[PDB]
């Protein structure tokens, strides 16, 4: 014998599995051994969201992540909250069948729905912040919950609740902070060659880091990055972004405003170093911050600047570029083979989401009917899960907390705006070194301190 | 087999993935796995000349404004998208090209103009204003729907001709 559930018209979720409400992968869940679902209907979603023959915890993660996009938080609460409340199929004639379905479908499925609103409030929160009548409901729902079994998951989720309405230290020793010419506590003489080439690769990847780390797949999911209101849904990421965009244009800055040719070779050279101790710490963001002002129209065209740069660090920064050609070939291959701490570069992740949302349709037709097509959503949770799989892991580096702030407070662009500026980069890049047949001029020198790298290898052991 | 480097440039929300999407993926199947390589290439026959479409479109990426000169560089020929509802994406098109000509470092890059419908809001570009605006910098102008397929090859394959226009001189 199957069950005996009780019909559809007194609970909806006791409807049989049709091709016309719900439909699978042919392949089997890695690990556990059960059914891939590809698409059905919200009501089918929410039955294998709470199933009564096993857990599933990659479906109630994917499933949380991504709903949205097909059904309202307000109305998820409601469906879990039907689910919950089962009625007992007709009459027992007076308990054979009663006291197997109440312990083999009624108290595995409210568990399951449990295992739901406990993962919903630890992990998806926001919801709840946002919409507080969402959070009103479920209080009183869980106050409504009465079996001796579900006690401790009641007290858990209320514990959880409680803890989310309220408002680094190493493993081993960190290196020793690098300095240059500029001394310890005098922020007004730092810049991009008094500061040790090698702080400034550490600080910038641990402001990187932090950066990256503070994104949320509520950022994300739906692609919320690209519409109207960006700057409300996705906050992190466009800091994230813009300090990667500054940093690509100081860079660029630094070196056409450095009008001397042999100061301006050591600019670059320097720059390059810089590169060299990302690629050490696997910051990929910041690799491509370098590759991107090197690429750019004004910093490219410097032919007379790069013919000076030793060969050792033209070979790097070669080697650095070809990370991205190729659709990020080798910068993809080389990511998925190393492990945390790294700092990725998100753009690909960004283009990804974006293209799976968009190149696959919301629902899928079947007889007629209209099942919500779930793979969609599973594609943009392993993305959202890649992301999050190196965020977990910090670096053991110290904070210098001035060269953080100089960082932090860089603004190359000042007051004016985009085009304007980047105008005045690519004019200077003319005015340093003009087009072909006019000669070269030269340039009085700026800097009044030595020129000579320091180096890109630590001063002190350990 | 000769192969082209296309590249696809435009304001965000402008379905610019679509466009590339519906160009690559089989004509009747919808789904679309951007993380595997048949995702940008396409072995396609234009005037009886077989050759390989490898397309970078960097959707998504439009914040990282930065980069933009590193993706226009890696280009033979380039596709400027706007959509005819946003009348924002068409004036951006100027600024597009100027960069795109600054990248390349000439007067005469292989490029065409693409306005793309989706849906709603309704139009607030009409054609002649995009022709006239084509015109003005001696490109093609194709306009494409994203949901019924119109337009699409007639858009990456002007391109292509356009290409190929540059490279006889
Ligand atoms: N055209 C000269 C030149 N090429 N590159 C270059 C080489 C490889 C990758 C990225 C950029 C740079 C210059 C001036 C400084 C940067």
């Amino acid at each position: 014998e199957q069950m005996r559930l009780p019909s559809a018209d007194v609970y909806r979720f006791a409807e049989p599995d049709s091709e016309e409400n719900i439909i699978f992968e042919e392949n089997m869940q890695p690990k556990a051994g059960i059914p891939i679902i590809k698409a059905g209907t919200v009501i089918k979603l929410i039955e294998r969201l709470t199933y009564h023959m096993y857990a599933d915890p990659n479906f109630v993660r994917t499933f949380l992540t991504t709903y949205r996009s097909f059904c309202k938080p307000q109305e998820l609460l409601s469906l879990i909250i039907e689910r919950f409340e089962i009625p007992e199929p007709e009459p027992t004639e007076a308990s054979a069948e009663l006291k197997r379905f109440r312990k083999e479908y009624i108290q595995p499925v409210q568990l399951r729905v449990l295992n739901v609103c406990r993962h919903w409030v630890e992990h998806h929160f926001y919801d709840f912040e946002r919409d507080a009548y969402l959070l009103q409901r479920m209080e009183e729902f869980i106050g409504t919950v009465r079996g001796k079994a579900m006690k401790k998951w009641v007290e858990s989720i209320t514990k959880i609740i409680q803890r989310k309405k309220i408002a680094i230290t190493f493993q081993s020793s960190p290196p020793t902070v690098e300095w240059h010419i500029s001394r310890p506590g005098h922020i007004e003489t730092f810049d991009l060659l008094t500061l040790h080439p090698i702080e400034i690769a550490r600080q910038l990847t641990l402001l990187e880091s932090d950066l990256y780390r503070a994104v949320q797949p509520s950022e994300l999911v739906g692609s919320v990055w690209t519409k109207e209101d960006k700057e409300i849904n996705s906050p992190n990421l466009l800091k994230m972004i813009r300090h990667t965009t500054n940093l690509t244009l100081w860079f660029e800055k630094c070196i056409v405003e450095t009008e001397n040719l042999e100061e301006r070779v050591a600019v670059v050279s320097r720059i390059i170093e810089i590169l060299q101790v990302f690629q050490e710490l696997n910051n990929f963001n910041g690799v491509l911050e370098v590759v991107s002002a090197m690429n750019s129209s004004p910093v490219y065209r410097l032919d007379h600047t790069f013919e000076q740069i030793p060969s050792r660090q033209k070979k790097i920064l070669e080697e650095a570029h070809e990370l991205s050609e190729d659709h990020y070939k080798k910068y993809l291959a080389k990511l998925r083979s190393i492990n945390p701490p790294c700092v990725p570069f998100f753009g690909i992740y960004l283009t990804n989401i974006l293209k799976t949302e968009e190149g696959n349709p919301e629902v899928l037709k079947r007889h007629g009917k209209e099942l919500i097509n779930f793979s969609k959503r599973r594609k943009v949770a392993e993305i959202t899960g890649e992301i999050q799989q190196y965020q977990n892991q910090p670096y053991c580096l110290r904070v210098e907390s001035d060269i953080k702030r100089f960082f932090e407070n860089l603004n190359p662009m000042g007051n004016s705006m985009e085009k304007e500026f980047t105008d005045y980069l690519f004019n200077k890049s003319l005015e340093i070194e003009p087009r072909n047949p006019k000669p070269l001029p030269r340039f009085p020198k700026k800097y009044s301190y030595p020129l000579k790298s320091p180096g890109v290898r630590p001063s002190n052991p350990r | 087999m000769t192969e082209y480097k296309l590249v696809v440039v435009g304001a965000c929300g402008v379905g610019k993935s679509a466009l590339t999407i519906q160009l690559i993926q089989n004509h009747f199947v919808d789904e679309y796995d951007p993380t595997i390589e048949d995702s940008y290439r396409k072995q396609v026959v234009i005037d009886g000349e077989t050759c390989l479409l490898d397309i970078l479109d960097t959707a998504g990426q439009e914040e990282y404004s930065a980069m933009r000169d590193q993706y226009m560089r890696t280009g033979e020929g380039f596709l400027c998208v706007f959509a005819i509802n946003n009348t924002k994406s068409f004036e951006d098109i100027h600024h597009y090209r100027e960069q795109i000509k600054r990248v390349k470092d000439s007067e005469d890059v292989p490029m065409v103009l693409v306005g793309n419908k989706s849906d709603l809001p309704s139009r607030t570009v009409e054609s002649r204003q995009a022709q006239d605006l084509a015109r003005s910098y001696g490109i093609p102008f194709i306009e494409t729907s994203a949901k019924t397929r119109q337009g699409v090859d007639d858009a990456f394959y002007t391109l292509v001709r356009e290409i190929r226009k540059h490279k006889e001189k």
